[PDB]
C-alpha cells in the first residue's frame, strides 16, 4: 500500500535519473558530432 | 471504549504536498508519523524556508513579547491571513510603541520613587549650604544619617578644624541631614574619618547626586511635580493602546502559531526525491471528514486507508475514547489516567457506573447532596456566564465543558447518593430526632428506613458482606477481562495467569467461607481443592515464580471493598453525632436558643464536610482506581496519544 508507494516515488527517481543521465549521454554524443561536422565543415 | 485509528497513507509532488499538508493542518485530525526508513528521503525543505520560519517564529515570539508587556493574555482566536512582512510591518509600529511606553511609564515610576526618595532632606541641605555650594575654599559633605551620634562626628569634626568644619543636622530627622563644609583637602581627610566614624556623603544617582544640589533640588521638584500626571497620562496611553490593538495583535499571533505550526509540520515529512510521502493515525469514525478532506485535496490522491495493527504491538498506534454521551464526562475522570494498549478494554463505562453507585452508598447525607445541587447550580450559573472557570486562589482557569461535564457527573452522583440517603434514611443530617419521617422501633414517626444508621449489630454483617460482594464481583470481572485480553491479543501468560489467580480466588474464597464462617465445608471442600489445583496448574502453566503474594495482593485488592462502607458508615455517625449534639445542646439545652446552637452545629457540620467529603468521595474513585485498572493492567507502555494537528481558532 503506502510502503509500495514510497517504494513507487523511489522507482520513479530511479527511472527519471536513469532518463536524466541518458540525455546527459545522448546530449554529449550529439555535441561531438556536430563537433565532427564542424571539424569537416572546417576543413 | 478504544477507538479503531486507521492508519493513512499519502504521496505525490513535492507542492501537492505542502497543499496537502495545509489541508491536512486544517484538517488536523490525523496524528503524524515519520515512516523514513525504507526508501525515503528526509524532506528538509529549504533554508529559505527554514529563514521564513524563523521569521514567521520570530513574529510569533515578539507578539508573546508583546502581549505580556501589554498586560493582556494570549488567546486563541481566528487567524489574521496576511504576508509575513506586512504582519511584520503592521506588529512592529504596535511593537515599538508598546517598547516606547513601557520603557517611558517605567523611567517616570522609578524617577519619582527616586526623588521622593530624598526629596525634603536634600532640600533642607541646599538651604543650609547657602553659602558655601561651589565656593572655592570649602566642600560639602552632606550625610542624611541616623539619630543623635552627632557627637561621634563631631569628634571628627574636631579632628577636622573646630573653627572651620560648619557640620550640623538642621532638620528632617529621619535622616538627619549632617552637613559638612570645611576644606577640599582637609574635608577630604575628615569625610574620610568620619566615614570611620560612619558617614556616607549623598552620592545619589541620575543627576540628582551628580549636579549641585541646588539644580538637583530643582529638578528634582520638577521631577516629583511632572512625575504623578505623566504616570497616569502613561498608564491610560498604555491602555487605551491595548483596548485597541490587543485584537489585532492576537489575530496576528493566532496566524503566526498557525504558520509556525505548519512550518514545524513541514520538518517531519519524508521525500521521495521530487516526491513525498508520509503516514498518520485518524479515527474510524473520523474516517468521513477525512475523506471529504482528502477529496478536497487538488488531486484526492492516493490514500491508503488501512486499520491499525491488532493486539500483537499496536503501540505507535494512537489511543482515543469510544464512549456514550452520557458516557461522555467520564473520559474526564480517565484522563487522570494513560492512554490504552490500543486493544485494552477501556472500563471508563464500568468507573461511571461503579464509583457513582460507590459515591452514593458514601455520601448519603441529604444536606450534603442539597449542598452539592446548590454548588452545580452556581456552576451552572457561571458556566451561563461562560467564561473559563477562572479560579485565581486555585491559579486554574478551566474549560466550561470540563464544568459542563463535572456538572453532568455530579447530577449522575447525587441520585445515587439522594438514593442512598434515603436508604439510609438521612435528611440533613438526623432530622429524625426531632421529626421522625423515617421508621425505628425505638421512635417511630413515619414508616421505616432501609438502614438505621445508629443501630448497626443488624447492620454491620449485611454492609460488610455487601461490601466484600461488591469487590468479589469486580475482582471476577477483572480477571475475567484480563483472560479475554490474553485471549484476544494471544497472550497465553496472561491468559493463563489469569486463569489462575481466578482459580485461586474461588478456592480461597471457598476454604475462608467454609472454615472461618459456619459449619458444613462438605460442598466447599471440592470446590476449594479444585481452585487450588487450578491454581497450581495455571502456575505450572506460567512457571515463572508468580507466588502466593500476588493471590495475596489481589486478595487484599477484593478485601479493599469494604473500607467504603465502613467510611460511609463513619461519616454517616460523624454527622449524625454532630447534629444530635448540636440539637440536645440547642433545644434539649433551653428550646430558645436553637436557632445558633443550630447555627453553630451547621458550621461545624460544614467544616467536617470540607475536611472529610472531598477525601470521601475521593477514596472509593481512588480504591477504583487502584483496583479496576491494575486487575487490567493499565500500566502497560501507555500506548500512543491521538495528536492530530490543532488549528486551534
Amino acid at each position: 500500500g503506502g510502503l509500495g508507494l514510497i517504494k513507487s516515488l523511489a522507482e520513479k527517481e530511479k527511472q527519471l535519473l536513469e532518463r536524466l543521465e541518458a540525455a546527459k549521454k545522448e546530449a554529449e554524443e550529439r555535441v561531438k558530432r556536430a563537433e565532427a561536422e564542424a571539424k569537416a565543415l572546417l576543413e | 471504549m478504544i477507538a479503531p485509528m486507521e492508519k493513512l497513507v499519502l504521496a505525490g509532488p513535492k507542492g501537492r504536498a505542502k497543499e496537502l499538508l495545509q489541508s491536512l493542518q486544517q484538517a488536523g485530525v490525523v496524528h503524524l508519523e515519520t515512516l523514513r526508513p525504507e526508501a525515503l528521503s528526509a524532506y528538509q525543505l529549504s533554508p529559505e524556508e527554514r529563514a521564513e520560519l524563523r521569521r514567521w517564529e520570530a513574529v510569533s515570539a515578539g507578539a508573546e513579547h508583546t502581549l505580556s508587556l501589554l498586560g493582556l493574555e494570549a488567546e486563541p482566536a481566528r487567524p489574521f491571513p496576511e504576508g509575513l512582512e506586512a504582519a511584520e510591518k503592521a506588529l512592529s509600529p504596535i511593537q515599538a510603541h508598546a517598547e516606547g511606553l513601557t520603557r517611558q511609564k517605567q523611567e517616570l515610576e522609578e524617577e519619582l520613587a527616586l526623588a521622593q526618595a530624598y526629596l525634603e532632606p536634600l532640600e533642607r541641605l541646599a538651604a543650609l549650604a547657602h553659602g558655601l555650594d561651589k565656593s572655592p575654599f570649602l566642600r560639602v559633605i552632606p550625610f542624611l544619617l541616623t539619630e543623635k551620634e552627632l557627637p561621634l562626628v563631631e569628634e571628627a569634626l574636631r579632628k577636622a578644624l573646630e573653627d572651620r568644619y560648619l557640620l550640623a543636622h538642621e532638620a528632617y530627622a529621619g535622616g538627619v541631614a549632617a552637613l559638612v563644609v570645611v576644606h577640599r583637602k582637609e574635608v577630604d581627610q575628615a569625610k574620610a574619618a568620619l566615614s570611620r566614624a560612619g558617614v556616607a556623603e549623598l552620592r545619589l544617582p541620575g543627576a540628582l547626586g551628580e549636579l549641585p544640589l541646588s539644580e538637583a533640588a530643582r529638578r528634582l521638584k520638577e521631577r516629583a511635580e511632572a512625575a504623578p500626571r505623566e504616570l497616569s497620562e502613561v498608564r491610560q496611553h498604555l491602555a487605551k493602546l491595548a483596548r485597541e490593538s490587543a485584537s489585532t495583535l492576537q489575530s496576528l499571533w493566532t496566524r503566526a502559531q498557525d504558520e509556525v505550526a505548519r512550518l514545524k509540520a513541514l520538518e517531519e515529512l519524508a521525500s521521495g526525491r521530487f516526491g513525498f510521502a508520509l503516514l498518520g493515525y485518524v479515527p474510524v469514525k473520523a474516517k468521513p471528514k477525512v475523506e471529504e478532506a482528502l477529496a478536497r485535496h487538488k488531486e484526492s490522491v492516493v490514500y491508503a486507508f488501512e486499520p491499525v495493527d491488532e493486539h500483537h504491538e499496536a503501540d505507535r498506534i494512537p489511543v482515543v475514547l469510544d464512549n456514550p454521551p452520557w458516557a461522555k464526562p467520564f473520559e474526564l475522570l480517565v484522563s487522570f489516567l494513560n492512554t490504552p494498549k490500543y486493544g485494552t478494554f477501556d472500563p471508563t463505562p464500568v468507573v461511571p457506573v461503579f464509583f457513582p453507585f460507590w459515591f452514593g452508598m458514601i455520601v448519603g447525607d441529604i444536606g450534603y447532596a442539597l449542598l452539592f445541587y446548590l454548588v452545580g447550580r452556581w456552576l451552572s450559573g457561571y458556566v451561563k456566564r461562560n467564561e473559563p472557570l477562572v479560579i485565581d486562589l486555585f491559579a486554574l482557569k478551566l474549560k466550561p465543558q470540563v464544568i459542563g461535564k463535572l456538572v453532568h457527573i455530579l447530577n449522575w452522583m447525587v441520585f445515587w447518593t439522594v438514593v442512598w440517603g434515603v436508604i439510609y434514611g438521612e435528611f440533613f443530617g438526623t432530622f429524625l430526632e426531632h421529626l421522625g419521617v423515617f421508621g425505628t422501633p425505638e421512635h417511630p414517626g413515619l414508616i421505616p428506613i432501609l438502614i438505621h444508621r445508629i443501630d448497626t449489630a443488624k447492620t454491620a454483617n449485611l454492609l460488610i458482606l455487601l461490601s466484600v460482594a461488591f469487590g468479589v464481583v469486580l475482582v471476577f470481572f477483572g480477571l475475567a477481562l484480563r483472560a479475554y485480553l490474553g485471549l484476544k491479543h494471544r497472550h497465553m501468560a496472561h491468559f493463563w495467569e489469569g486463569v489462575g489467580y481466578l482459580g485461586g480466588l474461588v478456592g480461597v474464597l471457598a476454604l475462608a467461607a467454609s472454615y472461618l464462617g459456619n459449619l458444613q465445608a462438605g460442598w466447599l471442600q471440592g470446590l476449594m481443592y479444585l481452585g487450588f489445583g487450578v491454581f497450581l496448574l495455571a502456575v505450572l502453566m506460567s512457571r515463572i515464580w508468580l507466588m502466593i503474594p500476588e493471590i495475596f495482593t489481589q486478595a487484599g485488592h477484593i478485601l479493599s471493598h469494604i473500607r467504603i462502607y465502613a467510611v460511609g458508615a463513619a461519616g454517616g455517625i460523624l454527622a449524625g453525632l454532630l447534629t444530635d449534639v448540636g440539637f440536645a445542646l440547642a433545644e434539649r439545652l433551653g428550646l430558645l436558643g436553637v436557632l445558633l446552637g443550630l447555627l453553630v452545629a451547621g458550621v461545624l457540620h460544614l467544616l467536617i464536610l470540607l475536611l472529610t467529603t472531598l477525601g470521601h468521595m475521593l477514596q472509593p474513585i481512588r480504591l477504583l482506581w487502584v483496583e479496576f485498572f491494575t486487575k487490567f493492567g493499565f500500566y502497560e507502555e501507555n500506548g500512543r496519544p491521538y495528536r492530530p494537528f490543532k488549528s486551534v481558532r
